[PDB]
C-alpha cells in the first residue's frame, strides 16, 4: 500500500522530468527561431525515452585510481534524496513538513562534493566546491524565507505548524519581495542561469549521468511545488508547468554570473533583506 | 521478568554509554589526527544530547531541550574554532613536518 | 492522564527575573510603564545622570585627543554613560513605584484624588 | 526547572514540591539533619520517578509464577 | 521492535567504526550516518523539531566543513604509519572496561529503566526559551558572537 | 575490495545486531537476580525487626 | 483566532468526559489485575494484594495510549 | 511498533486486538499520526532503483580494456562555511519563535537576539570579510 | 468485568454543545471532584454519572433525529473535527435537535 | 543601457578604487547621481525588481510565438547556385 | 532566575531565610495538592447515584446494544 | 516585571554600541584604542553588582585591560569576564557549563590571536591541545550532569554524580596530575595572557565554590599530587616559564588544601596575595624587584606570602589535618631552593634596563610600584580582616 | 511554439493523472479526505482512542 503509493508518485516524476528536459529543449528552440527535437518520434515526443535507454546501454567506465564506491553512490544518494523529497511532498503529514524538505534539500549538496572528491579532476575539485558554496550560502536565505512564511501558517485548532494542507488557498500578496527573492534563491539552488557557472559530473557516464540529471530536475520540480504551495496559494500541475515555463524563459534570456559576484550578491543583498522582512513580518503579526 | 519498554530503555542507556566512551577513547586509541579528534568530540556531544533528550522524555520536562540546544551551539562553535586553528597550524608548519597534524604517532 | 488542551493564544505573564519578595510599602502601580517611571523621577536621579554624562564627555574628549577625533568620542561616551545612568534611575523609580522602596514623597504625587 | 515539556509541570513535580515543603518547614541547623526527618517524602519522590518497588513486586510475582509452572505441572 | 532496537544498536557500532577506520573520508561518512540514525531514533522519542535541527546543523554545516578541511589539508597519509604503526593497546583495553562491561554506568545502582515516547511542544519550547531561559538565550547569542569574532580574527593570511 | 568492504561491513552489522542484544539481556538477567536477592534480604531484615521489636 | 477559540471551548467541554471514562476503565483494569494477583499469590505467606506503595498522592501509570514511537 | 501493555491499548483486553496491531495497515488516521515512516521505505525503494540503474549498464554494454580510458580528462570557502554554520544555528534558534503566539517582551528579547546577530554580521561586513576577492 | 465506553470523537464533538445545556450539574460536580482529589476511586460516582448522562443523551438524539445527527457526525469525521466545513449540517442538526428546549 | 555603476564592475582593483576614490564620477559614461526622491526611486526600480531582465525576457517570449526557419531534410533542401 | 541568583541583605531585617529554589518554583508555577475524600461521602454519593440509576433519569454504561 | 532586570539590558545595549563604535573608529585610520579601553573599563564598572568579590574581579580586570591593544581581544576579554561574573551567580549546572565553556573558548581565541614571531607555531599547538582537552573534560561534565539530571529529576547538585563535577572543577585550576595543560600554556603563550589566566577564572571558580558548592568526599590525594609534583618540578626545571608553572601548581594545591579544611577567609586572602604577586610578575621591566616576588612566594617572613601561607597553616591545624599540614610544610621548604635560585639569577647581577624607543616610556611603572607596596599590607592583614 | 505545445499539454496531463491516482489511492487507504491535517497530541489521542474502540467493538462483535 505505502510502497504502491510511493511507486505511483515515482512514475509521474520520472515521466515528467523526461518531458521537462524535452520541453526545455523545445521551448529554447522556439525562443531561438528553431523547432528543436521533432524527428525522434511524433513531433519528437520520444526523445528523452531513447536518450535514457541509450545511456542505459552505454558502457559505464570506472577510474582505477580512486574509490569507486563513492563514485557509484553519489548519484545514487542524490536520486535517493530526490525521491525522499517527493515522498515528503506528497506522502507526509509532518508538523514541520516545510522544514523537513528544507533539511532534505540541504543534504543534496554532498553528491556534488562526493563526486568532486571522487574523481581525480582538478577542475572538478574546484567546481564542486564552488557549487557547494553557492547552494550553502543560499540555503540560509531560503530558510529565512520559510521562517517568514511560518509566521502566518496556522491550522484551525490554533497551533502554528508547517502542514501543506493547512496553507491558505490564496496567494500571499503581502510578501511579493519575499516571493521574488525566494524564486531567485530557487534558481540558484538548481545551478541554473544566472548561477550555472559550475560540470562536476564531467567524468561520470551512463545511468549515473542520467541519475544526476534526474536528481537535478526533480529538485527543481520539488522547489517549484514548494513555491506554488507557499506563494501561489496551492499545489497544482498548472502552477508547476507555469513555473517551469518561466524558468526556461529566464534561462534562455540571461547569461550567468561570476563566482564571487553571486557570492557577494547572496551575502550582501539577499540574506539581509530576508532578515529584515522576517523581522517586519514577526512585528506585524504580533 | 520484564517488558519490552524495559528492553528499550535499557538498550538506550547502554548504547548511549558505549557511544560516550567510544567517542572518548577510540580517536586517540586508534591514533588518528586532530580532525578526527574534533569529530569524536562532536560524537560525544551528540551522545550527551541523546541522553538529555531521553531523560526529558522520561520526565516530560523542558530542561533537556535547553541542554540540547546549548550543547549543539557550543560543540559547533568549538569545532569551527578548532578547525580554523588547525588550518593555521597546517599552513605555518607545512614546510618541515608533513606529519604535523598527527600527534598520536 | 488525559492532558489539558493547550491555550495557544495565552502566554504566561512571567518575568525571567523574580524578586522573591512582597513589597513593604503601600502599592501605587505593580506594573508601571516607561512613561510612568519618567513622570515621577527624582531630582537626585537627574543630578547623578547629568554628572555621569558630563564626566563621560570630559573623559572622552581627553582620551580621543591622541587620535584627533575627540568630539565624536566624547559625544558617544557621554551618551553611553547617560543611558546607563538613566536606566539605573528608572529602575530605582520603578522599584519605588512597586512598593519595594520608600515612596512617601510619591504616594502623594500620583494619586491626584487619592491624595489623602 | 519544574516546567513540563508537554504539560505545564513535570509528572512528578508535586512530589518534589512536597519534599521541598517538608525540608523547608523544619528548624534543624543542618540540611543533613533535616534530610533525616523527611525521608518518607524523598522516598515517595524516588518511587514516583522510578517506580522501583512496583517493579520488584511484579518481578517477585513472576518468580512465583515460574516456580508454580516449573515445579508444578499437574495434568487433568 | 526488532528494527528499532537494531537502529539503536547501530549508533554505538558506528561510533566505534568512526575511530576504527584509517581513511578520514570514511570516518566522516560514518559520523554523518551516525548523526542521521541518531536523529531518526530520537524521532522515536517524539522530538520532530529537535531531530531536524540536529540533522540540518550537523550535516549541512559542520560535516561539510569537516570534509572541506580534510580535502584542503590531507594528502593520503594512510600508509604513513596509519597502518604501519597500529594502535595503542591500553586505549582499547580501557575502552572495553569503560563501555563493554561499563563498571561505572550512568544509572549506577539502577539496572533497568523504562523508555517512553515523549510529546514535543514547540509552543512550550518557545515559552521556555523566551520566558524561562531568555538569559541563557542571550548568553548563547554572546557565545555565537565569540565564535564568529574569534574565527574571523584567527584568519590565516 | 569494494565488494569485499561491503561484505565485511554487512557481516559486522549483522553480527553486532544479533550479538549485542544477548549481552544486554544478560545484564538484565543479572540485575533482576541481584534485585530479587536484595528484596529477599530486606524481607528477612523486616522479619527480624518484627521479631526483636515486639 | 475565532475558530481556535471555538475549538478550545469544545475541548474544554470534552475533557472531563474522557477523564471520567479513562478513570472507570483504569479502575476496572486494576480490579482485574487484583483478581489475577489474588489467584497467583494465594499460598504466599506475608503477601498482600492491593498494597499501596505510595502514602498520599496517587500515581498514574507510566505508559499511556497516546505516546507511541513515530517510526 | 506494537503495543506491549493494556494501558498502551487503553485497557482493552483480548487477543484479537494484539494480532490486529501486529499486522495492521499503516494509517495516519490510525495509530501512527506524524510517523515519518514512509521516509524509510522510500529510502529502501530509492536504494533499490539506484542500485539497479548502476548495475544494468554493466550488463548490456560491451567492454574493452584500455590504459588511457582509466584517466581523468582557499579560505573564502572557510569563511562561507563557518558563517553558514553560525547563521544556521541562529536560524534554528529563531524557528520556534515563529511557531508560537509570542508576547511583547518575548518580541523584544527576540529583537535583542537579532540585534546581537546583526551586530556581529555588520562588523564582519565593515571589515571587508564579505568581499570574496580571496 | 463490565464494558464502559462513550461515543466516538465525532459524536462527542457534535453533541458537545448539548453537554453544557443539558448535562451541566454533573459537569460541574465532576469538575470540583477532580479539582479536590487525585485518587480516581474517590470520584467514582461522579464519573459514572457523567458517563451515564452522556450515553443517555446520545440515545435521546438517536431516538429523535438519528439521520441528521448521523450525517453531521459523518461530515465532521471526514473533515477531522473542523467545524468550519460542515456549517450546513450543524445548522440542520441543531434545527432537528435544539440544544435547549424551545417553546417551553 | 551602456551606463556604468559603482559595484557593478566585476573586478577588485576597480571596485576597491571606486569605493575609495570618486574617479568614476569624473567619467561621463557613469550614470550620474540621483538628486531627488524621484531619481532615487528610479534607481531603486532599476536595481531591485530587475526591469533589465524583463525586456529580454519579453523579447524572447515574443520569439516563442514567432515563426521559425527550420527545414525538414531530406524532404526539403536548401538553395544553391549553378556555380556550386 | 532559572540559571542565576542574586543575594542581598534586607535593610530592615524582616526577612526569614528559606530555600530560594522552592520559592522560585512556587511563584513560577504554584503548587497543587489534594486530599482523600471521607468514606461516608463516598457511600452517600454512591447511594444517590444508585437511586438515580434505579429511578430512570440516568443512562447505562455503554452506547452500544 | 522587567524593571528589576535593567542592568542586563544595559549590558546588551552597551555591547551593541561598542560594536558599532569600534566599527566606526576603524574607518578613520586610527591605530590606537585607549579610548575603547577606557570605555570598556567604564562598562565593566557599570555592569558589576555590589558584591565584594564582584568588585574585586571587576577592578582586577580593569587593571588588566591596560595590557592589550587589539579591539577583538578586548571584546573576548569582556565576554570572558561576563562569563566569570555570571559564574559567580550560577545556581545550576547548565549555566555553570555554559560559563566554563565560554571562558574556555575565549581563552583559546585570546591565546591564538596575539602570537607574533616564530613563537606563533608553539602557541597554536598549545592552544589546540588545551582546546581538545577542554572539549573532552566538557563532554565528561555534560555526561555526568545528564546522569544526575536523570537520577534526581531536578537541578540540585547533590549525590554521587557530583564527584565528577568536583573533578571538572579541579581540571580548570590545573590540579595535578591534571596540571600539564597549564605547563604547556606557560611554555609558549605571551606573558599578558598568562597574567590573565593566573587570576580571573581561578578567582571566579573559588567564589562559585564558596557560594554554591558542597560534596561528600575528599580531595586530599589530589592535593598531595599537586603539592609534591609542583615542588619537585619547580625545583628541577631550568626554564623560568615552567618554574613559575610548577610554582602555580604548588600554590593551587595549597589553595585546595585550604579548601578541604574549610575556613575560606585564609583562602580568599592568599588568593588575593597571589593574584597581586602575579600582577606584579608579568609586567616587570626592572629585574631588581623580581626577587621580591620570590620572597613573597617563598614564604619569607616580612612580606605577605609568609602570612598568607601562615593563616592557611593555622586553619589546617584548627582541624588538626596533620598529614596535609606536614606535606604543605615540606613543599614550602622545597620551594625555597628554586626561589633562592631565582634570587641569585636576578638579584646578584649587574643592573641594566633597556630604554624605550617608541615612546610609551616604561608604560607600567604605576601598577608595578603600586603592587610593590605589599610590605605595608601585613599591618592591616595581621588582624582578623578578610573574614 | 506549436512544436513544444504537445509537451506542454503532456506535462500538465501527466501531473494531473498522477495526482488524481494518488488522491484515489490515498483516499482508499485512509478513508477520509483530511489525513494530511495538522495533528497534535490531543488529536492523536482521540484518533488512537477511536481506533482501539473500533477494535474493542469488533472484539465484542464476535461475542453474540
Amino acid at each position: 500500500m505505502i510502497v504502491a503509493s510511493i511507486l505511483i508518485l515515482i512514475v509521474p516524476v520520472l515521466l515528467s522530468v523526461a518531458m521537462f528536459t524535452l520541453a526545455e529543449r523545445t521551448v529554447m528552440a522556439s525562443m531561438q527561431r528553431r523547432f528543436g527535437p521533432q524527428v525522434s518520434g511524433i513531433s519528437g515526443l520520444l526523445q528523452p525515452f531513447w536518450d535514457g535507454l541509450k545511456l542505459g546501454v552505454k558502457e559505464p567506465v570506472l577510474p582505477d585510481s580512486s574509490s569507486a564506491g563513492a563514485f557509484a553512490a553519489s548519484p545514487m544518494i542524490s536520486f535517493v534524496l530526490s525521491q525522499v523529497a517527493w515522498v515528503g511532498i506528497c506522502i507526509s503529514d509532518a508538523s514541520f513538513q516545510g522544514l523537513v524538505i528544507m533539511a532534505i534539500s540541504s543534504l543534496a549538496v554532498y553528491g556534488v562534493m562526493l563526486a568532486g572528491w571522487a574523481s581525480n579532476s582538478k577542475y572538478a575539485f574546484l567546481g564542486c566546491l564552488r557549487s557547494v558554496a553557492l547552494m550553502v550560502s543560499y540555503e540560509l536565505s531560503l530558510g529565512a524565507a520559510l521562517l517568514s512564511i511560518g509566521l502566518f501558517v496556522t491550522d484551525g485548532t490554533g497551533m502554528k505548524c508547517l502542514n501543506f494542507a493547512e496553507m491558505p488557498t490564496t496567494p500571499q500578496y503581502a510578501m511579493l519581495p519575499l516571493c521574488l527573492i525566494f524564486l531567485v534563491c530557487i534558481l540558484a539552488e538548481t545551478k541554473r542561469d544566472p548561477f550555472d557557472l559550475p560540470g562536476y559530473n564531467v567524468e561520470y557516464s551512463s545511468l549515473g549521468f542520467a541519475l544526476f540529471f534526474i536528481a537535478e530536475y526533480a529538485n527543481m520540480a520539488v522547489m517549484s511545488a514548494i513555491a506554488s504551495i507557499y506563494f501561489l496559494g496551492g499545489f497544482s500541475a498548472l502552477k508547476i508547468t507555469a513555473l517551469f515555463f518561466a524558468f526556461v524563459w529566464t534561462r534562455g534570456t540571461l547569461p550567468r554570473y561570476r563566482y564571487d559576484q553571486f557570492m557577494r550578491l547572496g551575502w550582501k543583498a539577499f540574506l539581509p533583506l530576508t532578515l529584515a522582512f522576517f523581522a517586519l513580518h514577526a512585528s506585524v503579526a504580533i | 521478568y520484564y517488558t519490552e519498554g524495559e528492553i528499550f530503555g535499557t538498550t538506550f542507556m547502554y548504547t548511549t554509554n558505549m557511544m560516550f566512551w567510544a567517542g572518548i577513547v577510540g580517536a586517540v586509541a586508534f591514533r588518528r589526527n586532530l580532525i578526527i579528534l574534533l569529530l569524536s568530540a562532536e560524537t560525544v556531544m551528540l551522545a550527551c544530547n541523546m541522553n538529555f533528550l531521553f531523560t526529558a522524555a522520561y520526565l516530560n520536562d523542558i530542561t533537556g531541550a535547553i541542554m540540547s540546544i546549548t550543547i549543539t551551539t557550543i560543540a559547533a562553535c568549538e569545532t569551527a574554532i578548532g578547525l580554523a586553528l588547525c588550518v593555521a597550524y597546517f599552513h605555518m608548519r607545512s614546510a618541515t613536518d608533513v606529519e604535523a597534524l598527527n600527534m598520536l604517532k | 492522564t488525559w492532558p489539558e488542551p493547550p491555550n495557544y493564544y495565552e502566554a504566561p505573564k512571567h518575568g525571567f527575573k523574580v524578586t522573591l519578595e512582597n513589597p513593604t510599602f503601600p502599592i501605587i502601580n505593580p506594573d508601571p510603564n516607561i512613561t510612568d517611571a519618567v513622570t515621577n523621577m527624582r531630582s537626585e536621579n537627574w543630578g547623578v545622570v547629568a554628572g555621569l554624562a558630563g564626566l563621560g564627555y570630559v573623559a572622552g574628549y581627553y582620551f580621543g585627543a591622541k587620535v584627533h577625533w575627540a568630539k565624536p568620542t566624547a559625544l558617544f561616551t557621554s551618551i553611553f554613560l547617560g543611558k546607563s545612568g538613566l536606566l539605573w534611575g528608572m529602575s530605582d523609580s520603578a522599584h519605588r513605584l512597586m512598593g519595594f522602596k520608600e515612596n512617601s514623597k510619591e504616594v502623594a504625587a500620583n494619586l491626584p484624588h487619592v491624595m489623602q | 526547572a519544574g516546567m513540563g515539556l508537554s504539560t505545564g509541570t513535570a509528572r512528578c513535580y508535586d512530589w518534589y514540591m512536597d519534599y521541598l515543603k517538608c525540608m523547608d518547614e523544619r528548624k534543624e541547623p543542618m540540611i543533613a539533619l533535616r534530610r533525616e526527618h523527611c525521608l518518607e517524602w524523598l522516598e515517595d519522590y524516588n518511587e514516583c520517578l522510578h517506580r522501583e518497588k512496583e517493579r520488584t513486586r511484579r518481578q517477585v510475582i513472576e518468580r512465583e509464577r515460574r516456580a508454580q509452572l516449573a515445579g508444578g505441572s499437574k495434568p487433568a | 521492535m526488532f528494527f528499532e532496537n537494531s537502529a539503536i544498536l547501530l549508533c554505538a557500532l558506528l561510533s566505534i567504526a568512526v575511530g576504527y577506520t584509517k581513511s578520514p573520508f570514511m570516518s566522516l561518512m560514518y559520523s554523518v550516518m551516525l548523526f542521521i540514525n541518531s536523529s531518526f531514533v530520537l524521532m522515536m522519542l517524539g522530538f520532530e523539531f529537535l531531530a531536524l535541527v540536529n540533522l540540518l546543523v550537523y550535516v549541512g554545516a559542520l560535516a561539510v566543513l569537516f570534509l572541506f578541511v580534510i580535502m584542503l589539508l590531507e594528502i593520503p597519509a594512510t600508509e604513513l604509519r596509519a597502518y604501519s604503526r597500529g594502535w595503542s593497546t591500553l586505549g582499547i583495553f580501557v575502552f572495553i572496561i569503560n563501555g563493554v562491561f561499563q563498571i561505572t554506568p550512568s544509572m549506577g545502582p539502577r539496572g533497568i529503566i523504562t523508555g517512553l515516547p515523549g510529546a514535543e511542544s514547540i509552543t512550550n519550547l518557545g515559552h521556555a526559551l523566551y520566558l524561562y531561559f531568555a538569559d541563557l538565550l542571550i548568553l548563547n547569542s554572546l557565545v555565537l558572537t565569540v565564535a564568529l569574532f574569534g574565527r574571523f580574527a584567527i584568519a590565516p593570511v | 575490495g569494494l565488494i569485499r568492504n561491503i561484505a565485511t561491513f554487512a557481516t559486522a552489522v549483522v553480527g553486532w545486531s544479533v550479538g549485542i542484544p544477548f549481552v544486554v539481556q544478560a545484564r538484565m538477567n543479572g540485575y533482576v537476580e541481584r534485585n530479587l536477592a536484595t528484596y529477599d534480604a530486606a524481607q528477612r531484615q523486616k522479619a527480624e525487626e518484627a521479631a526483636i521489636g515486639g | 483566532r475565532f475558530e481556535a477559540d471555538e475549538i478550545l471551548t469544545v475541548r474544554k467541554i470534552v475533557h472531563p468526559v474522557l477523564q471520567a471514562e479513562w478513570d472507570l476503565r483504569y479502575l476496572e483494569h486494576l480490579k482485574r489485575e487484583r483478581e489475577e494477583e489474588a489467584k497467583v499469590m494465594k499460598n504466599v505467606p506475608g503477601w498482600k494484594v492491593g498494597e499501596s506503595t505510595t502514602r498520599h498522592r496517587w500515581l498514574a501509570p507510566l505508559e499511556s495510549w497516546d505516546k507511541r514511537p513515530l517510526v | 511498533y506494537n503495543a506491549w501493555s493494556p494501558a498502551q491499548r487503553y485497557f482493552v483486553e483480548g487477543d484479537h486486538v494484539v494480532t490486529a496491531e501486529a499486522s495492521r495497515t499503516f494509517q495516519f488516521t490510525g495509530l501512527d499520526s506524524g510517523s515519518f515512516y514512509p521516509y524509510v521505505i522510500a529510502t529502501v525503494i530509492a536504494t533499490a532503483i539506484s542500485t539497479v540503474f548502476i548495475v544494468a549498464p554493466l550488463v548490456i554494454a560491451p567492454s574493452r580494456v584500455d590504459l588511457d580510458k582509466s584517466s581523468a580528462y582557499s579560505v573564502s570557502f572557510y569563511l562561507v562555511s563557518i558563517m553558514y554554520l553560525l547563521f544556521d544555528i541562529e536560524i534554528a534558534y529563531l524557528f520556534p519563535y515563529a511557531m508560537t503566539h509570542a508576547s511583547l517582551p518575548m518580541y523584544w528579547t527576540m529583537n535583542l537576539f537579532l540585534a546581537i546577530l546583526v551586530a556581529g554580521f555588520a562588523y564582519e561586513w565593515g571589515m571587508g570579510a564579505l568581499e570574496w576577492r580571496e | 468485568s463490565n464494558t464502559v465506553r462513550v461515543p466516538y470523537s465525532h459524536e462527542l464533538y457534535a453533541m458537545s454543545r448539548h453537554v453544557v445545556f443539558r448535562a451541566e450539574k454533573e459537569h460541574k460536580a465532576a469538575v470540583e471532584c477532580k479539582g479536590k482529589h487525585d485518587w480516581p476511586e474517590d470520584c467514582k460516582p461522579e464519573s459514572e454519572a457523567l458517563v451515564r448522562a452522556t450515553n443517555k443523551l446520545y440515545k435521546e438524539i438517536m431516538e429523535k433525529s438519528p439521520e441528521e445527527f448521523k450525517e453531521y457526525a459523518q461530515c465532521l469525521d471526514w473533515y477531522g473535527l473542523r467545524f468550519s466545513r460542515c456549517r450546513d449540517k450543524q445548522t440542520a442538526f441543531e434545527k432537528a435537535f435544539p440544544i435547549v428546549d424551545a417553546k417551553k | 543601457g551602456t551606463e556604468r555603476r559603482p559595484g557593478e564592475s566585476g573586478a577588485w582593483k576597480q571596485i576597491e578604487r571606486q569605493r575609495y576614490a570618486s574617479d568614476w564620477e569624473n567619467d561621463p559614461t557613469f550614470k550620474r547621481t540621483p538628486k531627488n526622491l524621484a531619481e532615487v526611486l528610479d534607481d531603486s526600480a532599476s536595481m531591485l525588481l530587475l526591469t533589465d531582465v524583463w525586456r529580454g525576457m519579453a523579447y524572447t517570449l515574443g520569439a516563442f510565438f514567432d515563426k521559425k526557419v527550420t527545414i525538414m531534410y531530406p524532404f526539403e533542401k536548401g538553395q544553391l547556385s549553378p556555380r556550386f | 532566575t532559572a540559571g542565576f541568583v542574586w543575594r542581598e541583605v534586607d535593610p530592615t531585617g524582616q526577612a526569614k531565610n528559606r530555600n530560594h529554589t522552592y520559592m522560585y518554583n512556587l511563584k513560577t508555577f504554584g503548587h497543587r495538592s489534594y486530599t482523600r475524600r471521607d468514606p461516608s461521602e463516598l457511600q452517600a454519593a454512591a447511594t444517590s447515584v444508585e437511586a438515580r440509576v434505579k429511578s430512570g433519569e440516568l443512562g447505562g454504561l455503554s452506547p452500544l446494544a | 516585571x522587567x524593571x528589576x532586570x535593567m542592568i542586563e539590558l544595559d549590558l546588551c545595549f552597551g555591547l551593541l554600541l561598542l560594536i558599532l563604535f569600534g566599527l566606526l573608529s576603524l574607518r578613520n585610520g586610527h591605530v590606537s584604542l585607549a579610548h575603547i579601553r577606557f570605555i570598556c573599563q567604564c562598562w565593566l564598572v557599570m555592569i558589576t553588582p555590589l558584591e565584594v568579590q564582584d568588585f574585586a574581579l571587576c577592578i582586577l580586570t580593569v587593571v588588566l585591560l591596560q595590557s592589550f591593544h587589539s579591539f577583538e581581544a578586548l571584546l573576548f576579554l569582556l565576554l570572558a569576564y561576563i562569563g566569570q561574573l555570571y559564574m559567580m551567580h550560577s545556581c545550576n549546572l547548565v549555566s555553570f557549563y555554559v560559563c566554563l565553556e565560554a571562558q574556555t573558548l575565549c581563552v583559546v581565541v585570546l591565546c591564538g590571536l596575539l602570537a607574533r614571531g616564530a613563537s606563533t607555531s608553539f602557541s597554536v599547538e598549545a592552544a589546540l591541545k588545551f582546546l581538545l582537552l577542554s572539549a573532552m573534560v566538557s563532554g565528561m561534565a555534560l555526561f555526568w550532569f545528564s546522569a544526575m539530571y536523570q537520577r534526581t529529576g531536578s537541578l540540585d547538585m547533590v549525590g554521587q554524580e557530583t564527584f565528577w563535577i568536583l573533578l571538572v572543577m579541579l581540571f580548570k585550576l590545573g590540579v595535578a596530575p591534571m596540571h600539564m595543560w597549564s605547563v604547556d600554556l606557560y611554555g609558549s603563550i605571551p606573558k599578558s595572557l598568562l597574567l590573565y589566566l593566573s587570576t580571573a577564572p581561578k578567582l571566579s571558580l573559588f567564589t562559585f565554590w564558596a557560594s554554591s558548592w558542597h560534596h561528600d568526599f575528599s580531595v586530599g590525594v589530589f592535593i598531595l599530587f599537586s603539592m609534591f609534583i609542583g615542588s619537585i618540578g619547580a625545583y628541577g626545571q631550568p626554564a623560568l616559564r615552567s618554574l613559575f608553572a610548577y610554582s602555580t601548581i604548588n600554590e593551587i594545591g595549597l589553595l585546595l588544601l585550604a579548601v578541604e579544611t574549610a575556613g575560606f577567609h585564609t583562602l580568599y586572602q592568599h588568593l588575593g596575595i597571589y593574584i597581586i604577586t602575579q600582577l606584579l610578575l608579568w609586567n616587570l621591566t626592572d629585574k631588581r624587584l623580581f626577587a621580591l616576588c620570590a620572597v613573597s612566594l617563598a614564604g619569607l617572613p616580612p612580606f605577605a606570602g609568609f602570612f598568607g601561607k601562615a593563616w592557611i597553616f593555622w586553619h589546617a591545624m584548627s582541624v588538626q589535618a596533620f598529614s596535609l599540614l606536614a606535606a604543605a610544610l615540606f613543599c614550602t621548604l622545597l620551594s625555597l631552593v628554586y626561589y633562592l635560585r631565582v634570587i641569585r639569577l636576578f638579584w646578584t647581577a649587574p643592573v641594566h634596563t633597556a630604554a624605550s624607543f617608541t615612546g610609551a616610556p616604561n608604560q607600567t611603572t604605576l601598577t608595578s610600584a603600586c603592587a610593590v607596596a605589599l610590605a605595608f599590607a601585613p599591618v592591616m592583614l595581621v588582624k582578623p580582616f578578610v573574614i | 511554439g506549436w512544436n513544444a505545445l504537445p509537451s506542454l499539454v503532456i506535462i500538465t496531463g501527466i501531473w494531473t493523472a498522477g495526482l488524481f491516482a494518488l488522491d484515489k489511492v490515498q483516499m482508499f487507504r485512509e478513508n477520509k479526505p483530511a489525513w494530511a491535517n495538522n495533528k497534535d497530541g490531543w488529536q492523536k489521542a482521540l484518533y488512537r482512542r477511536d481506533w482501539y474502540l473500533q477494535r474493542e467493538e469488533e472484539t465484542l462483535a464476535m461475542a453474540k
